[PDB]
């Protein structure tokens, strides 16, 4: 429905050679310096002043293969994407209240950190499916907002 | 807000890009162009076909412009003067694209250029990138 | 960004920026090299000779390269100039060994291309930078392979002989090729090849052989610039040195005028000097000669002479320049049992002097719409082609006959 066969399997491709470890603690650091708000919902996680420190603290890294296993679930099937994030929707937006954007700030991260990681491998029209997909999820996890 | 540790990273990052940099600002725009189809219609002339001269063209006066803007950080209004007037006044370029390009822009620098881009170059370049649209963009309505 | 005038004492006493701003980086810090001259020193390495190959700098004992960023035909031709083989020719070596690779680098920033040593022109940089997307800086100086005619009696014959770097040597018949020779005549200006000739028929050579055997394409402007492959040595006797005949092998003279330009036209052949024949001799073949002599374009020949036939015998050589090539010898001749010319019948051309503007196709015009003849096996039968425009055509058979061919053969100076 939302993308083709031959881009479905580039994008299923990809994820199968990420290293979860370290590309959610990546992407959440690299948000976390980069824009300097979302600092004050990850008060939980403690010091997080510096870049180094935001690098190397043990729960942000914890944190982001939480948002790397859920990005991965969510690929699992396009359609069930308002079922799949309803259960995470609720908390991002009565518990906590993240903004829909910080939803589409992450998955841009998201993208620059793949690129990083890749290299030449992210062919423009594989990024050209990689957005679609954020876009997709970062709408998913914002439609429960009303 | 540009610091000055903020701006020598944004000096010797965009140093080691070097020659490079026509083909950098190519490859972003020819990027941008298929990932946001809805940009191209803003070019309704040029060919926008994978690999394109114009395309190649376009990216070398962009980059050229960039590296113009580089050596003149710390008046930066001055330097893109007509640029902004062109972008904003003629064009009516929306803002929202620029951001699209600025992303663009700095996946190509990314996947390129992995070794160097360190996240404490990473925050310096992007806030770079940020300052160049909103200057351009600053006389939109 | 502290700015000498280059005679301040003292550093501070300049006019330079605050001690902040700026926002340098610690891979930009400045530094010096004052030298007495003796010290540095140009060499190439890993090519054939000494010129060409990678450039290497020595300075102060260590060793170093030179980027490609701001290398250039002009760079190139001053670098080759003070290590005096030459001038310049490709910016490409062919390479006989590997030579180590060094850390150190030297940047040009640019270079007029008439200085006398790389070090003058200004704002060489000695290391401090480094060029990993560059790459090295490599030249192929004229002096590589420069041949040389030995030995021959008419101007331009004789026993072809190579030199590699300062030595010089004969090569092998079988090293040299048809488009090897076109390039040697090329080369030295002697025009297009006529003959090649081996087993020593100029002459017995003395000296060293090279080896290796020329393999070129055929159309190179030099010798150095055409890929060479190495042979095995003694491979061809001494006997088997080869010989080239290049096409301008003629030498025809003015004379009894006292302007160069002007005088009437005297031949050379045979080892004798002879007046040539006033028939055939038209304007075309008129501008050919006065092009050869340096005077320039002419506009007029005498009807008759007032100079005389002169005391040599009476050549009967006959021209036929179509009027744009430089030298005689590329126009075809006929000579064989020509027609015998009186005494009083003697050719003569009067130059301007003025070398200008040469000829341009339309007075002093290579004409238009000339016929040529094709597959016929000589310069006055086969094909009629027809030049209009920017292309050649045929003619339909139809309604041709000897009265049709009589104006053709009479244009073409054949005859009937
Ligand atoms: C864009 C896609 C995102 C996904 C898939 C995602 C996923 C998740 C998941 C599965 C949890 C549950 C962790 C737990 O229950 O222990 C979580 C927690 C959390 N997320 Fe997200 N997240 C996303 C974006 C963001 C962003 C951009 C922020 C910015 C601050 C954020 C803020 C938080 C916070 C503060 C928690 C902690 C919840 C708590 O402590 O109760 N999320 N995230
Ligand atoms: C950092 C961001 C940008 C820079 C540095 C930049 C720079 C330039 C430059 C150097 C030119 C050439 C002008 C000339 O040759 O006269 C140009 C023209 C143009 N700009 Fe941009 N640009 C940027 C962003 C954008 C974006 C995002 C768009 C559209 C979505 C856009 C729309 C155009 C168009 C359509 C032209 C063509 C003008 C023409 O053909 O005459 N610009 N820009
Ligand atoms: C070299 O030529 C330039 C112009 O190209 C001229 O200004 C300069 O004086 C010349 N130098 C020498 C040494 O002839
Ligand atoms: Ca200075
Ligand atoms: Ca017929």
């Amino acid at each position: 429905v939302h993308l083709t066969p031959e881009e479905k399997s580039a994008v299923t491709a990809l994820w199968g050679k990420v290293n979860v470890d370290e590309v959610g603690g990546e992407a959440l650091g690299r948000l976390l310096v980069v824009y300097p708000w979302t600092q004050r919902f990850f008060e939980s996680f403690g010091d997080l002043s510096t870049p180094d420190a935001v690098m190397g603290n043990p729960k942000v890294k914890a944190h982001g293969k939480k948002v790397l296993g859920a990005f991965s679930d969510g690929l699992a099937h396009l359609d069930n994407l308002k079922g799949t994030f309803a259960t995470l929707s609720e908390l991002h937006c009565d518990k906590l209240h993240v903004d829909p954007e910080n939803f589409r700030l992450l998955g841009n991260v998201l993208v620059c950190v793949l690129a990083h990681h890749f290299g030449k491998e992210f062919t423009p029209p594989v990024q050209a499916a990689y957005q679609k997909v954020v876009a997709g999820v970062a709408n998913a996890l914002a439609h429960k907002y009303h | 807000v540009l610091s000055p540790a903020d701006k020598t990273n944004v000096k010797a990052a965009w140093g080691k890009v070097g020659a490079h940099a026509g083909e950098y600002g190519a490859e972003a725009l020819e990027r941008m162009f298929l990932s946001f189809p809805t940009t191209k219609t803003y070019f309704p002339h040029f060919d926008l076909s994978h690999g394109s001269a114009q395309v190649k063209g376009h990216g070398k006066k962009v980059a050229d412009a960039l590296t113009n803007a580089v050596a003149h950080v710390d008046d930066m209004p001055n330097a893109l003067s007509a640029l902004s007037d062109l972008h904003a006044h003629k064009l009516r370029v929306d803002p929202v694209n620029f951001k699209l390009l600025s992303h663009c822009l700095l996946v190509t620098l990314a996947a390129h250029l992995p070794a160097e881009f360190t996240p404490a170059v990473h925050a310096s370049l992007d806030k770079f990138l940020a300052s160049v649209s909103t200057v351009l963009t600053s006389k939109y309505r | 960004s502290v700015s000498c005038q280059g005679h301040e004492p003292a550093i501070w006493q300049c006019k330079h920026h605050e001690w902040g701003k700026h926002y340098c980086n610690h891979n930009e810090d400045a530094g010096v090299t004052c030298s007495d001259g003796s010290d540095l020193e140009l060499r190439l390495r890993g090519g054939g000779s000494r010129c060409a190959g990678t450039v290497e700098v020595e300075i102060q004992r260590l060793l170093g390269k030179v980027c490609d960023r701001g290398w250039g035909l002009k760079e190139a031709d001053v670098v080759c100039r003070q290590l005096g083989c030459g001038s310049a020719l490709k910016t490409s070596y062919q390479v006989y060994s590997k030579i180590q690779a060094t850390n150190t680098w030297l940047f040009l920033s640019s270079c007029n291309g008439n200085e006398t040593s790389l070090w003058d022109c200004k704002n060489w940089q000695w290391g401090g930078l480094t060029c990993d997307h560059y790459e090295e800086a490599k030249i192929t100086c004229s002096a590589h392979r420069e041949p040389r005619l030995v030995g021959g009696d008419i101007p331009c014959s004789g026993r072809v002989e190579v030199k590699h770097g300062d030595t010089w040597g004969s090569i092998c018949d079988s090293d040299f090729s048809l488009e090897a020779a076109s390039v040697l005549c090329r080369e030295l200006q002697c025009g297009t090849v006529v003959s090649i000739l081996g087993g020593a028929h100029f002459g017995e050579g003395n000296g060293q052989i090279w080896a290796e055997e020329f393999q070129c394409e055929g159309h190179e402007s030099h010798l150095s610039l055409c890929p060479v492959a190495p042979r095995p040595e003694g491979t061809c006797s001494h006997s088997r040195d080869v010989g080239v005949v290049c096409s301008r092998y003629t030498e025809i003279r003015l004379v009894n005028g006292k302007t160069p330009c002007e005088g009437r036209v005297e031949l050379k052949t045979l080892g004798a000097w002879g007046s040539l024949c006033n028939s055939h001799w038209d304007i075309e073949d008129a501008h050919v000669l006065c092009q050869q002599l340096k005077c320039g374009v002419a506009l007029s020949t005498p009807g008759g002479a007032r100079f005389g036939k002169g005391n040599g015998q009476i050549w009967r050589h006959m021209f036929h320049c179509t009027g744009t090539e430089q030298h005689m010898g590329d126009c075809p001749v006929t000579a064989l049992g020509a027609s015998l010319c009186p005494s009083e019948q003697v050719a003569s051309v009067i130059c301007s002097g003025n070398q200008s503007q040469t000829l341009s196709s339309c007075v002093a015009c290579i004409e238009s719409g000339q016929l040529r003849l094709v597959n016929g096996g000589g310069r006055c039968a086969g094909r009629v082609e027809i030049y209009h425009e920017g292309s050649w055509g045929t003619i339909c058979d139809d309604s041709w006959d000897l009265s049709d061919a009589h104006v053709v053969c009479r244009q073409l100076g054949c005859g009937e």
